DNA sequence: CTAGTTGATCTCATATCAGGAGAAGGAGCAGAGCG
DNA sequence: CGCTCTGCTCCTTCTCCCATCCTCTCGATGGCTATGAGATCAACTAG
């Protein structure tokens, strides 16, 4: 389950740079690896690389 | 009439018609009916894979074999340029079928969803586009359609792309694909075009890449050992063998003295930069941007564009007579005024091609700087008007160059009323090229063709020529022989932001060819 | 009605040290029945 | 008479917790993640 945007808000800096929450880097990096495997289980991939 | 094995007969002025490998092409066709398989008409572009298609399902339909009575309804998927010289072909050569097409163009002027039905339940010809397949599944898929004949079906070619995922819905087991170029940049193009002809000939994605893909590939590296060059020629063999009975694919070379064309030339010129595109060449490599890209922390493509937006012509920096895109500011484009001139005093017509909408405005700019008259198809230009252009070039020869987007000017479309082609900027897939060149070398072209592939020597270009020869060969490899030469030009790495300006078997035959198998 | 142009929208394709305290598991083991 | 089934102890992890409220300053934070061709389509902008 990824939380709303409430439990994690992006924060607007003194400029346009909004700054993101620690959950949503978190849930960044999760996806990241997470379509990564899904792609390395759907195409060439070593069992090593899939662990 | 000429009659085939079983109940299949062509009739005998369709059959006339035909060459001698367009009606081996058409018993091919039908033995892979027999069999309930499909298969790809690979034969190159140019020698006539319309024609083929076209007679076998009219020998279908004339020889009313047994479900569906004859020929059923099917489905010619191909791209939105060609979908009336489909119809212009079916017309003349097998007037008795109804055409349609499913497009906003089209002849229809109801639902949709009304065609579809329409011609599911009167055994027509739907012609649409893979825009139209992706859109339309929902209705496209629930008719039973006869066959799936996919045109340039190598916009398959990715497993992934909806397009592929909706193609490969047809329940039918008569799907063919129409591509002289059905291999592009790897093996896993070759998986997903088999694996909508016929699913399981090659495994799962996962089989075919360990199998084929990794080895296959890896003995084409300049470095490669012998041992993995042998098991690359071993895979390669062994996958030309599974794709032998579905693969159909004829060149220009064993049909041409059958065929009466004319010569051809294949020309690749090395532009030089100009001082001044060399200036912005420079300032961007040594620019700050491209040592992000070397150290990944920006995107590649980014510094890829813009350097071959450098090399087609500075129109980073726009510099009278120095309007946006004057043509003696790039090296290309004074190639390319120098063999306009020429050409023109000697009486010829031109096919100019480019990767790119942008460039193709300059161009067009610059010919209108000349006095010469010109015309121009890219994808902006609307599909109800392509196929008269192509018929205008073709017909009146007073209009000198046609001007042509490789993506839209490229696949399928005849042209050969242009004797000279010239390819303005390479593109990566090598096929793009592959395609747009032989716009021109076709049944039909009365006189000689050359064609002229620019690249700006020591540039990106030459470096994207070096990936898509790499590819080719890599294609070569699994179509034409698995002895190919390893491209040794280059290792093929991320320093291609460097300007470097020049200046029954009876168990011995099966014994000895697995002892010759594995002893590779 | 008829084209044609123009945005928007979406698909696709290009590359390499001055804690503590308790609770839980595990292991060594002494020993009791007892098969 | 050799195996099992305890169940006691010593050690080892392992994990949790460590007053309340309040004021001020100071340094870092950047995060940036493209591009374009084609097709589709729906609305004007003319006819
Ligand atoms: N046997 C033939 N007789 C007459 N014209 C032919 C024959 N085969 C091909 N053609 C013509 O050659 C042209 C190119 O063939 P086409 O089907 O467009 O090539 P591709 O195989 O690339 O699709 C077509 O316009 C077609 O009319
Ligand atoms: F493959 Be094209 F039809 F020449
Ligand atoms: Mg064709």
């Amino acid at each position: 389950p990824v939380p709303p945007l409430s439990v994690r808000p992006a924060v607007v800096m003194q400029g346009s740079a909004r700054n993101q929450d620690d959950l949503t880097h978190k849930l960044a990096d999760i996806v990241k690896i997470n379509n990564q495997l899904r792609r390395n289980e759907q195409n060439g991939a070593a069992a090593h690389v899939i662990a | 009439d000429a009659e085939f094995d079983e109940g299949f007969k062509v009739p005998g002025f369709l059959f006339k018609k035909l060459f001698k490998y367009q009606q081996t092409g058409v018993r091919w066709l039908w033995e892979l009916h027999c069999q309930q398989a499909g298969g790809i008409l690979g034969d190159e572009m140019g020698l006539g894979k319309t024609i083929q298609i076209i007679a076998f399902l009219a020998g279908l339909s004339y020889s009313k074999i047994r479900r569906f009575e004859g020929l059923g309804p099917t489905v010619i998927v191909c791209p939105t340029t060609v979908m009336h010289q489909w119809v212009k072909e079916f017309h003349t050569w097998w007037p008795p079928f109804r055409v349609a097409i499913l497009h906003e163009t089209g002849s229809y002027t109801h639902k949709k969803e009304k065609l579809i039905r329409d011609v599911a339940h009167c055994h027509g010809i739907l012609i649409t586009s893979y825009s139209y397949i992706r859109l339309m599944q929902d209705d496209i898929s629930r008719y039973d359609w006869h066959y799936v004949i996919l045109d340039e079906g190598h916009k398959i070619r990715n497993p992934n792309a909806a397009v592929t995922l909706a193609c490969k819905q047809f329940r039918t087991p008569h799907r063919i694909i129409l591509s002289g170029s059905p291999m592009q940049n790897n093996l896993r193009e070759l998986w997903s075009l088999f694996d909508f002809i016929f699913p399981g000939k090659l495994g799962t994605l996962p089989v075919f890449m360990e199998q084929f893909s990794v080895p296959i590939t890896m003995g084409g590296y300049s470095n490669a050992s012998p041992v993995q060059v042998k098991t690359a020629y071993k895979c390669a063999c062994v996958l030309r063998d599974t794709i032998n009975p579905y693969l159909l694919r004829r060149m220009k070379s064993d049909v041409k003295m059958s065929l009466s064309l004319p010569d051809k030339n294949e020309q690749v010129l090395f532009c030089r930069l100009t001082d001044e595109q060399h200036k912005v060449y420079q300032n961007f490599v040594d620019s700050k941007e491209v040592y992000r890209i070397l150290n990944g922390e920006m995107q590649i493509f980014s510094g890829l564009i813009a350097l071959r937006k450098i090399c087609n012509h500075p129109d980073l920096f726009s510099g009278e007579e120095d309007q946006f895109g004057y043509w003696k500011r790039s090296g290309k484009m004074i190639v390319v005024e120098s063999l306009l001139k020429i050409w023109h005093k000697q009486g010829q017509r031109v096919l100019l091609f480019s990767q790119s909408r942008q460039m193709l405005d300059i161009l067009e700019v610059f010919l209108r700087a000349q006095k010469y008259t010109y015309l121009k198809m890219d994808g902006t230009t609307t599909i109800a008007s392509r196929q008269p252009l192509i018929t205008r070039y073709n017909e009146d020869t007073s209009i000198f160059v046609f001007l042509l987007t490789t993506r839209v000017g490229g696949l399928g479309v005849n042209l050969t009323g242009a004797n000279r082609v010239v390819i303005y900027d390479p593109d990566w897939n090598p096929s793009t090229d592959t395609q747009a060149r032989e716009r021109a070398w076709r049944i039909g072209q009365k006189k000689q063709v050359t064609v002229y592939r620019l690249l700006t020597a020591g540039t990106i270009e030459e470096k994207i020529y070096h990936r898509q020869i790499f590819k080719q060969f890599l294609t070569n490899r699994v179509l034409k022989d698995p002895k190919q030469r390893r491209f040794f030009k280059s290792n093929d790495l991320y320093e291609l932001f460097t300007l470097t300006s020049p200046d029954p078997l009876a168990s011995s035959s099966l014994l000895a060819k697995m002892r010759a198998r594995n002893h590779l």
